[PDB]
């Protein structure tokens, strides 16, 4: 996932 | 959340923590309770995930130190991932879970309301968002459920905090301008709920943003009410 995603790993 | 306060037992009964077990128990993701057997969170919850069997559900839990070896949780029967949703692009950022047996509602374990298809956002004025997520950028998970109030911002407005990016229809945004109050890591797949008339209702999924809490760079959910045809029908289907 993209970095502006919120899960821990994004 | 950013800016948040913690939560009392009952205010957001339909909100559940989706935590993984390998090894060790964490959680990941926000979540709501639309039925007695299903929940709505992000698709981007499951990207880099192991099988369903990792997977516990709590519900009617306020705070995450509270749970032991011995609280009940739910396992997942099935998930069912927006079919166009892609992982690089981010639209359709929408999912199901099937609980592998449906829940008793009590007043800290109800579904929320589902909005109608073809609704404007124009009638909702008190909104608010709710986590356990990093209550600052390089934070760490909350215990108590935080909750925070947000205005939503037109489409127009978001647009132009975004490019390049397309906010759609099928995207809803919440922010201030000066920042301070917001979602961030840990609250995806959370509800983004407002009260209208006495009644709450799931508006949106907490879904994206640069970094958290920035001045000027609203929060970014999955509209609901544009997905409500795709929630009823694979509901409908899979029961
Ligand atoms: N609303 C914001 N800032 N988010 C959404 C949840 C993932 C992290 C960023």
């Amino acid at each position: 996932c993209p970095a502006r995603f919120a899960a821990l790993w994004c | 959340i950013v800016g948040g306060t913690n939560s009392s037992w009952g205010e957001w009964p339909w909100q559940v923590s989706l935590q993984v077990k390998l090894t060790a128990q964490r959680h990941l993701c926000g979540g709501s309770l639309i039925g007695h057997q299903w929940v709505l969170t992000a698709a981007h919850c499951f990207d880099g995930l192991p099988l369903q069997d990792v997977w516990r559900i709590y519900s009617g839990i306020l705070n995450l130190s509270d749970i032991t070896k011995d609280t009940p949780f739910s396992q997942i029967k099935e998930i069912i991932i927006h079919q166009n949703y892609k992982v690089s692009e981010g639209n359709h950022d929408i999912a199901l879970i099937k609980l592998q047996a449906p829940l008793n509602y009590t007043e800290f374990q109800k579904p929320i309301s589902l909005p109608s298809k073809g609704d404007t956002s124009t009638i909702y004025t008190n909104c608010w968002v709710t986590g356990w997520g990093f209550s600052k950028e390089k934070g760490e998970i909350q215990n108590i459920l935080q909750k925070v109030n947000i205005p939503l911002v037109t489409n127009e407005e978001c647009q132009k905090r975004y490019q390049d990016y397309k906010i759609t229809q099928r995207m809803v945004c919440a922010g201030y301008k000066e920042g301070g109050k917001d979602a961030c890591k840990g609250d995806s797949g959370g509800p983004l709920v407002c009260k209208h008339n006495g009644m709450w209702r799931l508006v949106g999924i907490t879904s994206w943003g640069e970094g958290c809490a920035r001045r000027e760079q609203p929060g970014v959910y999955t509209k609901v009410a544009e997905y409500m045809d795709w929630i009823l029908e694979k509901t409908q289907s899979s029961d």
